[PDB]
């Protein structure tokens, strides 16, 4: 079968190199949906580099039970952004390589999210594997791993996660490990064929009226790190109940 | 004589109507169905009648017999022979219904395919502790049908050696003599149709001298016998001697 | 003695000391593809990473790794690659990448379809330096990775670059290793090859006298190789300490055999090689066998290859052979052996006075065998075919031992498939669950052979992919009952009391202390069984727990699958179990025994029916199950009790385990899967062939079938 009607023709070209003559059916090009941009985003999929964070890369408190902070943070910082420039949360679904991750992420979740109004909980936190047959219009992937690319060298995982995303797809890794490793090269190079560094524009809410590709009307601020893209959030999440709370004065 | 539309009618009676009206259909219907060389109708019609009428096996068992579908007529009665239960219009014992089981069976090697006939009579030897002598020659005949002349000299030799009285050794005995002769008969008489080839020719000397063997084993195969009913028997262990 | 060194979690290496390591710098330099200025190509750089990384590493996993990670197989290696240019170190740091990308199960061949020229002179210097000297040019490490290269070759018949160097080994002319006595016997059963073998012959005569030198090399290459074993393996000593270098290329070599003789198209020709060559006799008479520390894996390939050599299989045809041929094929063995004994020996002929049944049992014809002369018994080998001639006036220049086992094991009765199977039990015990041969640790590197079948694209007959698919599926559900047993039972803390007692410290959600255990009832075996038709045993467990723990063990229904554990812990109270450490040596792990619930039990002793809710809301905390228990293992615990004196096992569990029930079901699966090999599989003929790999593979596809 030759034709995917399920994701953009940007994301298809992450996985179609294994297949012969994967293209795309006519209405992947015709749709609004396919041709708007991420509202908010630079880029409809970007690989974020994610140096390790306090000296700390990926963490084993238990055998194969590995957990990568840096990357989860980040993974969630980057969901309280979308949500907060008006994402669906029941839109974006949170995966990742392992199972100790997914631990992590959920109670970082719980602390900071899990009872927010404004934000919500995600549509899922799983493992990759248990999130086959299924899909969701924007992923937010960790690959947790910073040693070895074990688990993700079997290419097969690969494009089981490039495919999970309909309209949105963002990566959260150790590029320099992964950008080394053959057996992922055709689409990784695609991935760092853009800037590492997570790209966003905050002044454009959602939905968005820019389509995917578009250059910006508005100025895009580059988010060098974690601890930079944390900060942001805070500030703007801050914000949004000042202006909020004044509205709600001013009405009184 | 319309014997598709008598079968419909017969089909249609079925579908129409309870179990019950259908215990008055199956005598005629299977009556109708005998009378025809259509086995795999009769086959499904017998089935059905088997779990209101244990009789009725019988019947379907002398219907495959008479049809020569022996091979299913060993299936039934071996199911029947473990179904201790059974109900029989002659009034045949467990033991008579798998002795016509065996009859079957060893006879017919080549139509009998579904079944472990190797174990069945095993499982009788087990079962029927005093017949065990007749089993054997029974076990070894279906060897001999089987072309594995060797394997029922292995039985013979088994049965020798399980066997306790002199009456079932004089039966072994006798009916291995009569394997004996009938192959070293059969060997004189293929080497000179098919020509001596040195191992042919030693071949029936072999036999021969087997039946040598088993002659002068006899008296102490006897000996050794009462012997296994006493080892504490003195008197022939002086015999034992005496022929030694 | 120092004890063996524990298997270290190979940690894979960071990026930081990728980054620092020398193999990178030169990756960097020469190869890397990242790097835009890449520096030519130098043959002294292979010298030098396989010199002072490869072989000074002693072929290091970690480091061939780190070239692997800097692709430098597909880089430097055959994009450079030239017959002129090949050298030792060249020819061997190609066959490490290969074998490093199977045993990371990734694509290998790949880069060699990028210059399929090279590989036929490639491919030829590897077939010399198999042949090499043991004390010659090549170690026995260095050619132990030669046989694993090969084997991976041999298994890789899917590859036409490949296939096309493997049947020119492989094929009819290679039977010139043959014993002209074997070879003119085998050419006399099948009457067709006879005619063949002497188009061989005489196109042989027409090639140029290089060519066919080389041919001749080619096909006496399996042939010579064993001979070459051989010589390895009788240098194999008894007790002194031996190099872990002759037992992996003895292990390997094995392997080797096996996988030749687990595909069709190989073993139809090889065969009949491997059994002129007597390798099973040497083997099993063989020094590394009777060690039971360096041996055993070697033992476990041992018996898979002498399981593999007497398959039920016509090898000519691919057709398997019925176990009325299989005995009629045994009574001819014997009739011509009876016939061979009673004309020309007169030492036999008591022998041959016995019938077939008599004779033909292991201890029989080592008892008629035995006595005779050794010049005889090579006598009758030789009538056999089996070895050459012996001179009339010369003694056997082959040990009696070799004489009295080559003529036991080729009229030895085999034991069915079928019967081995229904004999084995179907849940595994303590002795399989840890043997780290069969059942292999997360930690386990991959540097060691594995005595496991292999699915591969071609299988033997409908019998043979049962029985490996069969064999994996349970080996992985005794992984999976590991796991559950390891992580109940550290839970549970089994500590020694004062009394020297089991005192639990804790609890597990999926298990539980037996109160009571006894067998209720051992039923007679079937017709043809040796084992009993059914066992029943009760287990009484007390349930004071979390009540949602309770339902959870009230909830057990009829046909799940439970395990009877028998742990006598040595450790005091309070000790910490150490998850680094050996499992059973912490918890004192003796038995484990798999049940299958029948149900639970009222007071008055019957089974509660699994009805519609709402179950019977059963007194205090006290519950008793009815189980039933493998009738195989069962009968073997039994017969090891009255034959060796072993303690009763099932007088000493003190542990219940449950699985989950959605993993639980794998004892039914093992029942299916055996029952399939005890029916006939009538697949479709249209399909029959494609699964097992044979004949073309679209006779099933629309466009071939005739009912389209």
């Amino acid at each position: 079968l030759d034709a995917q009607g399920r994701a953009r023709a940007s994301l298809c070209n992450l996985y179609n190199w294994r297949y012969k003559n994967l293209g795309n059916l006519p209405h992947v090009q015709l749709l609004p949906e396919f041709s708007t941009a991420n509202a908010g985003l630079l880029y409809d999929f970007q690989l974020i580099n994610v140096e390790d964070f306090q000296g700390v890369g990926e963490s084993e408190p238990n055998p194969y039970f590995y957990q990568n902070l840096g990357e989860a943070e980040y993974v969630v910082a980057l969901f309280m952004y979308m949500c907060l420039l008006g994402y669906p949360a029941d839109k974006i679904s949170i995966l990742t390589t392992y199972n100790g991750q997914k631990h992590l992420i959920r109670d970082i979740i719980n602390r900071r999210c899990g009872n927010n109004p404004l934000i919500g909980r995600p549509n899922k936190v799983t493992t990759v594997d248990r999130f086959q047959g299924q899909q969701n219009d924007y992923i937010l992937l960790s690959l947790v791993r910073t040693r070895a690319v074990g688990h993700l060298r079997d290419v097969r995982r690969l494009v089981v996660a490039m495919s999970r995303a309909r309209l949105g797809l963002y990566i959260f890794a150790r590029v320099s490990l992964f950008q080394n490793c053959f057996e992922l090269t055709p689409a990784f190079s695609q991935l760092t064929a853009r800037p590492l560094h997570l790209h966003i524009i905050p002044t454009e809410p959602f939905p968005t009226t820019r389509k995917n590709g578009e250059r910006p009307s508005h100025e895009v601020q580059i988010i060098k790190n974690m601890p930079q893209m944390a900060n942001f959030v805070y500030n703007m999440y801050m914000h949004l109940i000042q202006t909020t709370h004044h509205y709600h004065q001013t009405l009184l | 004589g319309r014997v598709t539309h008598t079968r419909r009618t017969f089909d249609r009676a079925l579908r129409a109507l309870p179990i019950t009206q259908h215990s008055r259909i199956w005598p005629l219907y299977l009556r109708f169905l005998r009378s025809h060389p259509l086995p795999e109708t009769a086959v499904r019609g017998y089935r059905r009648f088997l779990k209101l009428s244990p009789e009725s096996a019988e019947e379907y068992i002398e219907y495959l017999k008479s049809s020569d579908r022996l091979d299913e007529a060993a299936q039934r009665l071996a199911t029947v022979v473990n179904d201790e239960r059974f109900v029989s219009k002659a009034g045949k014992s467990n033991y008579q219904l798998w002795h016509e089981l065996c009859d079957l069976i060893s006879q017919n090697p080549d139509k009998v395919q579904s079944l472990n006939v190797d174990a069945i009579i095993r499982g009788g030897l087990t079962r029927f502790t005093d017949q065990l002598g007749k089993l054997w020659c029974s076990l070894a005949d279906y060897y001999i049908r089987s072309g594995h002349f060797e394997k029922a000299r292995d039985v013979y030799e088994e049965a020798i050696r399980t066997v306790m009285t002199v009456r079932d050794f004089t039966q072994v005995f006798d009916s291995y003599a009569q394997f004996e002769e009938s192959m070293i008969a059969a060997k004189m008489e293929t080497a000179s149709e098919l020509g001596r080839e040195e191992e042919d020719d030693v071949d029936l000397e072999l036999r021969l001298a087997r039946f040598e063997q088993l002659i002068s084993r006899r008296p102490l195969l006897l000996n050794s016998v009462l012997l296994r009913q006493n080892p504490h028997h003195v008197h022939e262990w002086h015999k034992r001697v005496a022929l030694h | 003695m120092a004890a063996p060194a524990q298997p270290k979690k190979i940690v894979a290496p960071t990026v930081s000391q990728i980054n620092a390591e020398f193999v990178t710098q030169l990756a960097c330099k020469y190869w890397a593809p990242h790097i835009k200025k890449k520096s030519p190509f130098d043959i002294k750089v292979i010298e030098d990473i396989y010199e002072k990384e490869i072989v000074k590493s002693r072929f290091a996993i970690r480091k061939i790794m780190l070239l692997e990670f800097s692709q430098y197989l597909e880089n430097y290696l055959w994009m450079n690659y030239s017959p002129e240019v090949s050298s030792k170190a060249y020819l061997m740091s190609i066959c490490c990448m290969v074998n490093e990308k199977f045993r990371e199960n990734v694509p290998a061949w790949e880069i060699f379809k990028k210059k399929p020229d090279h590989f036929p002179f490639f491919f030829k210097h590897i077939l010399k330096a198999a042949l090499a000297e043991t004390d010659g040019e090549f170690s026995l490490h260095e050619q132990t990775v030669l046989l694993l290269f090969l084997d991976h070759c041999f298994n890789s018949l899917e590859v036409d670059l490949i296939r096309s160097q493997v049947q020119q080994l492989i094929s009819l002319p290679m039977w010139m290793g043959l014993q002209l006595a074997r070879l003119e016997l085998e050419l006399k059963k099948t009457p067709k090859l006879r005619k063949f073998w002497n188009l061989i012959k005489k196109n042989d005569e027409k090639m140029d006298p290089e060519a066919r030198e080389q041919a001749y090399q080619e096909r006496r290459f399996l042939s010579q190789l064993i001979q070459k074993f051989i010589s390895v393996l009788k240098s194999v000593p008894l007790s002194e300490p031996v190099t872990m270098d002759k037992v992996h290329y003895c292990e390997r070599f094995i392997e080797l055999m096996i996988d030749l003789e687990a595909l069709l198209p190989t073993r139809r020709w090889f065969n009949t090689i491997l059994d002129d060559s007597h390798l099973l006799v040497h083997c099993y008479l063989s020094n590394l066998v009777r060690r039971e520390e360096d041996g055993h894996l070697f033992s476990q390939l041992l018996d898979m290859l002498k399981f593999y050599t007497g398959f039920e299989i016509n090898d000519q045809t691919g057709n398997a052979l019925t176990e009325n041929e299989m005995t009629t094929i045994h009574y001819d063995r014997i009739t011509s052996l009876q016939r061979a004994a009673f004309a020309h020996f007169p030492e036999l002929y008591d022998f041959a006075l016995s019938n077939v049944a008599e004779v033909d049992t292991r201890e029989s014809l080592v008892k008629f065998f035995g006595p005779l002369s050794s010049n005889t018994l090579h006598q009758v080998a030789s009538y056999l075919c089996l070895l050459p001639t012996l001179p009339k006036n010369e003694d056997t220049t082959f040990d009696k031992e070799f004489l009295l086992e080559l003529l036991v094991s080729r009229h030895e009765r085999r034991i069915s498939q079928i019967q081995q199977l229904n004999q084995m039990p179907l849940y595994p015990t303590e002795k399989i669950i840890w043997d780290e041969n069969i059942v292999p640790t997360e930690y386990y590197s991959g540097e060691g052979c594995l005595a496991l079948p292999k699915l591969n694209l071609q299988f033997l007959t409908l019998h043979d992919y049962l029985l490996r698919n069969f064999n994996l599926f349970r080996l992985e559900s005794t992984y999976e009952i590991r796991q559950d047993i390891e992580d109940s039972v550290s839970r549970m803390k089994p500590w020694q009391s004062e009394y020297g007692g089991v005192v639990f410290g804790g609890w597990a959600r999926m298990a539980q202390p037996i109160v009571a255990f006894t067998v209720v009832e051992v039923a007679k075996p079937n017709i043809g069984e040796n084992w009993p038709t059914r066992v029943r045993a009760d287990v009484t467990i007390n349930l004071n727990v979390r009540d949602h723990i309770k339902d959870e063990w009230e909830g057990l229904r009829k046909h799940d699958v439970c395990f009877l554990i028998t742990v006598r812990p040595t450790k005091p109270y309070g000790t910490k179990f150490d998850r680094r450490r050996p499992f059973i040596e912490q918890v004192g792990l003796v038995y484990v025994r798999g049940c299958e619930i029948q149900g639970m039990l009222d007071d008055k002793g019957r089974v509660i029916e699994d009805g519609p809710e709402p179950r019977p809301n059963l007194r205090g905390e006290s519950r008793t199950f009815r189980v039933f228990l493998d009738p195989n293992q069962y009968q073997q615990d039994m017969t090891n009790t009255i034959q060796n004196g072993a303690e009763d096992v099932y007088e000493t569990f003190n542990i219940i385990m449950r699985r989950k029930p959605k993993e639980n079901n794998f004892k039914a699966v093992l029942e299916t899967i055996r029952n399939l090999m005890n029916t006939d599989c009538v697949v479709p003929d249209w399909l029959h062939d494609i699964i097992l790999g044979y004949g073309d593979p679209s006779s099933a596809h629309y466009s071939k079938m005739p009912n389209q």
